[PDB]
């Protein structure tokens, strides 16, 4: 194809057949993503990111947006669908999608059934980019439904944890190659 | 010198033009000795705010009002003595219109001739799909909501510091704020820095703090201040150049609720950029991003005014945001603070001492002149000298001036 592939950790190219931990590049940011409840919410559970830098967090799934199969490889600039590979208490779907409401006046990326459906339902379109015109792999994420955004977490414990959103600073990511789960 | 932003996210909705409300603010923000107003992006943006600037030329098609009106505005300022900076938007641009791929990648400048009218070429060149892989590739971060300009280029180059000298000359704007400063390297901001010489320059350079397993900042952020001193230093340290205070912001959020020893290094200094280059940093409580309707990184609401008794008795360049001076219910208290500071001659490389630095008390003696209190410890009368009035107090504050 065209983009370049997103590499993990030990520079091979990322694969739609495999799990990873999507890690921040800084440890001074905290540890992997993971789900949690917050703001008031039993479930959806919110994307959340675990504060302790040796933490994993828990493994991610990316596939090429639906009908994109064809080398499983994900390659930048790409949509693209993502869940946690984990069980939850919800019991509801744990892919991830922005969500239409505000919690405490801020866009989050949650977990669960899509409440409102826009009629794109492009709520669940992402991609990964990298971060800056250098060479180094490090990345950021996107949420794509109509416009593109980056996506950062909100840190200051509002809501119970840390939570991805539509936020300042992006948040500047690398992934580590997790087991077959 | 204390600057002022003069807008907050909801602006733009102002009915009549947020240029024309703002005529009737000037004899009040004159009058509480601000020295710098901090204007909204002015040009064309297709989101409203203005930070998805398009036609960089076209003031008339903002919905904080038109080119007319500014002038007026600045021409306001200006007669009171209070400068105008405008904020800057280059990293990235919204296109005019589609090429030959249907990507919205081809620009208009605003002006009938060929100012700022550029291609896909000028486009970093990864970012894609605007991009036409003949760019350069992007000195700094990605915006993702829009292309990223090549400014390694020199036709871009040289026409923006065109367009930022018309900003000064034409309209008479006399310094800038440089919005996603992390976007684009030092270098390339040093060329716009010294082709323009503004009178002043602050550049909006935002990281992640250092955090815990507990979900709360570390005690020590000297990774972080150290990245704004840094490229304070590449752009030119004896020129206007400065940063916001992001390290101080952050620290600051949290100190104020019982941990107020946050406040005090192991060095006995600041802990954020003011403890080491003072002159070169801009403090703030909250701004359009991380406070107003868009909470990003808010202060705690109650506590504020502890935040205010900061940042205008402290070195740096204390900035006051809009909402906090005139929507709040702050004003007083806001201005007899900016009193306190400017009858004794603080300035941004003010000596700070640090006297207590308790879970429930924060005590500063700055330039031996000025003594700051912050939080809930009842009574501290016998740590403050002879010789020192009462000044101002309110809510987990107070401040005593000497003689
Ligand atoms: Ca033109
Ligand atoms: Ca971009
Ligand atoms: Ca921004
Ligand atoms: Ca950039």
């Amino acid at each position: 194809a065209d983009p370049p592939p997103v590499h993990d950790t030990d520079g091979h190219e990322l694969r739609a057949d495999a799990n990873y931990y999507v890690l921040s590049a800084n440890r001074a940011h905290g540890g992997g993503l993971t789900m949690a409840p917050g703001h008031g919410r039993h479930c959806p559970l919110f994307v959340s990111q675990d504060p302790n830098g040796q933490h994993d967090g828990f493994p991610v799934r990316i596939t090429p947006y639906g009908v994109a199969p064809s080398d499983k490889i994900i390659r930048l600039s790409t949509d693209v669908r993502i869940s946690f590979r984990a069980y939850t208490t919800c019991l509801q779907s744990t892919e991830w999608h922005i969500d239409s409401e505000l919690a405490a006046g801020r866009r989050h990326v949650i977990t669960g059934p899509v409440k409102d459906p826009s009629p794109s339902g492009r709520e669940n379109a992402f991609r990964i980019e990298k971060y800056s015109g250098a060479e180094v792999h490090e990345y950021k994420l996107m949420s794509c439904g109509d416009w593109c955004q980056d996506l950062g977490v909100f840190r200051d414990l509002k809501g119970g944890a840390w939570f991805l959103g539509a936020t300042e600073p992006y948040h500047v990511v690398v992934f580590k190659k997790a087991p077959p789960a | 010198q204390v600057l002022f932003q003069g807008f907050n996210w909801e602006s733009w909705k102002h009915n009549g033009g947020w240029y024309n409300f703002l005529m009737g603010k000037v004899d009040d923000i004159a009058a509480a000795g601000i020295t710098h107003v901090w204007l909204p992006p002015a040009s064309q943006s297709v989101a409203e705010q203005g930070y998805m600037p398009g036609r960089l030329y076209d003031l008339d098609a903002s919905k904080y009002g038109n080119k007319a009106q500014l002038k007026s505005l600045i021409g306001a300022l200006h007669g009171k003595g209070v400068k105008a900076i405008a904020d800057i938007v280059i990293n990235h641009r919204t296109a005019e219109h589609k090429d030959g791929r249907g990507i919205y990648c081809i620009f208009e400048g605003g002006t009938p001739d060929a100012r700022l009218d550029w291609g896909p070429h000028m486009i970093c060149r990864d970012d894609r799909p605007y991009a036409d892989g003949t760019g350069n590739p992007d000195t700094g971060a990605d915006f993702g909501a829009a292309p990223d300009i090549d400014h390694l280029n020199l036709r871009v180059q040289k026409e923006l510091v065109e367009w930022l000298n018309w900003l000064k000359a034409d309209i008479g704007f006399d310094g800038w704020r440089f919005d996603f400063a992390k976007g684009y390297s030092a270098d390339v901001a040093k060329i716009y820095i010294d082709r323009s010489e503004p009178s002043f320059a602050v550049a909006e350079i935002w990281t992640s703090l250092a955090y815990g397993g507990d979900g709360k900042p570390n005690l020590n952020q000297d990774q972080h201040r150290q990245e704004l001193v840094n490229w304070v230093d590449k752009v030119g340290g004896k020129g206007p150049a400065t940063t916001f205070d992001f390290t101080t912001k952050g620290i600051l959020n949290v100190a104020v609720e019982g941990e107020l020893w946050r406040l005090r290094g192991t060095d006995g200094k600041a802990p954020g950029m003011i403890g080491w280059w003072p002159a070169k940093a801009v403090t703030f409580v909250d701004n359009h991003d991380t406070g107003s309707t868009q909470h990003m990184w808010p202060f705690p609401s109650d506590r504020v005014m502890q935040g205010y008794a900061y940042i205008l008795t402290h070195p740096g360049t204390p900035c006051i945001f809009y909402d906090h001076f005139f929507d709040w219910g702050l004003k007083e208290e806001i201005d007899r603070l900016v009193s306190v500071r400017t009858r004794h001659g603080i300035h941004n490389e003010s000596k700070l001492q640090i006297i207590e630095a308790d879970a429930d008390l924060y005590l500063a003696e700055i330039d031996g002149k000025v003594i700051v209190k912050l939080g809930p410890r009842y009574d501290v009368g016998n740590l403050i000298p002879g010789g020192f009035k009462v000044a101002a107090h309110g809510n987990d504050y107070a401040v005593w001036e000497k003689i």
